[PDB]
């Protein structure tokens, strides 16, 4: 995606505040709350039959973590997140079968989290660039489906 | 909400695919699968290719479904009851594939009915689609 | 459908909005010209600067209207009928406006009530945001 | 457009059926039928009540003769439709004011418009390259929107 240079450092220093552990955990559990049947996916983690139990679960905030992780690491490779996926797309795609309406819904999620915690730093400028962000990562994710 | 005339417009289109249903059933869903790729991930157990027996199976499914709605026009979240729950708790597909499909049926009834597919009657079938596409939807959460 | 815990948080969030009301209206509405510069074509007759007197007036309004589907969430059709008319009628915004303005709406309300917007008022928030666009959007064909 | 060769031949092949001020003047009325909110920017365009009032409106039929003129020479642009459509884009936005999801309803209208008219000869495969273009050609109208 392409970032005005004062949109790239305003998501960069808002990026260095983020606790990838907690959010990445508070990103996929409120996915599975708010969004149900998104759930389909993750049968295995257990009990999500109830708000509480899904935030409670720890395979949940571990797999939270795991996805946040990758996206922190796409953070640095805005220049070419197509080339940075691409392998990822492919396991999604393929392996996973996950429809890619589902990377759309999380990166809005995401979104919610991120003013959740930094309340008056996500500032509607702010937020308007991460949301080219998140668009961007969930167009790369999915570019590889066939 | 459906009209009385979308009622007749889709009463008199759904009775000229008569026993047609099926195969265009069929045809909407590979037309889908075509256009829309991403729709393919929630039939990984299918096969999909040209002339699938599981894909005219399917088709035959989803077109009598759609005709029970049509044969209880007035009493659709009654008669599709049964598809809302099993959508809702079991399938779970992301409301944005019904608009797709709802598009690939429509382009199988113009493809095959001209003489009926009218402005009057696209619109009512249209109409017709997103209903039951809301319908199936309703108890998702 | 809003189910009776759905209402009750609802009308508890809203309530902790009181006199900002309008304030996260306008607030509401900066988000999604900014995010989704799309939306704004809409609104060509407003000045749409940082703190125009238009958006803020505009931002209470709707606002209102919130609030009054709140205090309505029951009789949400009928309390809204005049707007969904107006929306209809006149505006005639395309639906999937819809969804961008109500994002925008819970972000500035995630942002703002941080101990109240818990993960089940945010699924709540939601349904309720969707139910109201859904009231709006129902009389336009 | 990312279009296969067995694609633009396709597209190609059965645009050279087309007959452009025919099936403009239809695909724009269909969109004025079907997504009635469509017409809040056609006002000048006298009556737009019932369908056969829309369809037989002769403003109607000499707009969209001029819509799929464009749309046509976009088609022998595949390669550079953002450069093709550059100058319409602003128009849209900054003139007309229209919100870009118009241009993908028109797309699928189009889309069942050549279906119609070509019945069978409208295959699963030809289809999905229709769509393709339809979706680059919405892309690059709203390329300049901000
Ligand atoms: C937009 C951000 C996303 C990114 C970057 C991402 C990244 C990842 C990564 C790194 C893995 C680890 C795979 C491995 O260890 O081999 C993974 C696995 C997986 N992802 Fe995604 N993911 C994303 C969104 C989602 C969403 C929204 C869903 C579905 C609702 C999903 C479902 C899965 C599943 C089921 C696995 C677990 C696979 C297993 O248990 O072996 N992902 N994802
Ligand atoms: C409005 C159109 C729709 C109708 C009328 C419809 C109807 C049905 C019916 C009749 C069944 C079979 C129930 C059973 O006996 O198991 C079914 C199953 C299924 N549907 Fe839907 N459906 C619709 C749209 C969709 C869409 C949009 C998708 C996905 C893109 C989808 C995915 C599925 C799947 C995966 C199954 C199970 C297939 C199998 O394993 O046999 N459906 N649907
Ligand atoms: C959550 C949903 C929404 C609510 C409750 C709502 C409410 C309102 C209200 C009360 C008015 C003022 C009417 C009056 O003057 O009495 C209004 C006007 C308007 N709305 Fe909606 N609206 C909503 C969504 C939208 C969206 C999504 C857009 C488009 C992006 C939009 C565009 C307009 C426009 C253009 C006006 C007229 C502005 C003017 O000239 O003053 N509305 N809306
Ligand atoms: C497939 C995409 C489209 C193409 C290629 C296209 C092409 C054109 C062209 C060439 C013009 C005239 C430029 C001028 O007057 O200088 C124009 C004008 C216009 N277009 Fe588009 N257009 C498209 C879609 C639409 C759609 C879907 C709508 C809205 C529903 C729209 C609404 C208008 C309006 C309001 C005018 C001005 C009419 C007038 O009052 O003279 N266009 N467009």
């Amino acid at each position: 995606v392409h970032l005005t240079p004062e949109e790239k450092s305003a998501v960069t220093a808002l990026w260095g505040k983020v606790n990838v552990d907690e959010v990445g955990g508070e990103a996929l559990g409120r996915l599975l709350v708010v969004y149900p049947w998104t759930q389909r996916f993750f049968e295995s983690f257990g009990d999500l039959s109830t708000p509480d139990a899904v935030m409670g679960n720890p395979k949940v905030k571990a797999h939270g973590k795991k996805v946040l992780g990758a996206f922190s690491d796409g953070l640095a490779h805005l220049d070419n997140l197509k080339g940075t996926f691409a392998t990822l797309s492919e396991l999604h795609c393929d392996k996973l079968h996950v429809d890619p309406e589902n990377f759309r819904l999380l990166g809005n999620v995401l979104v919610c989290v991120l003013a959740h915690h930094f309340g008056k730093e996500f500032t509607p400028p702010v937020q308007a660039a991460y949301q080219k962000v998140v668009a961007g990562v969930a167009n790369a994710l999915a570019h590889k489906y066939h | 909400v459906l009209s009385p005339a979308d009622k007749t417009n889709v009463k008199a289109a759904w009775g000229k695919v008569g026993a047609h249903a099926g195969e265009y059933g069929a045809e909407a869903l590979e037309r889908m699968f075509l256009s829309f790729p991403t729709t393919k991930t929630y039939f990984p157990h299918f096969d999909l290719s040209h002339g699938s027996a599981q894909v005219k199976g399917h088709g035959k499914k989803v077109a009598d479904a759609l005709t029970n709605a049509v044969a209880h026009v007035d009493d659709m979240p009654n008669a599709l009851s049964a598809l809302s729950d099993l959508h809702a708790h079991k399938l779970r597909v992301d409301p944005v594939n019904f608009k797709l499909l709802s598009h690939c049926l429509l382009v199988t009834l113009a493809a095959h009915l001209p003489a009926e597919f009218t402005p009057a009657v696209h619109a009512s079938l249209d109409k017709f689609l997103a209903s039951v596409s809301t319908v199936l939807t309703s108890k998702y959460r």
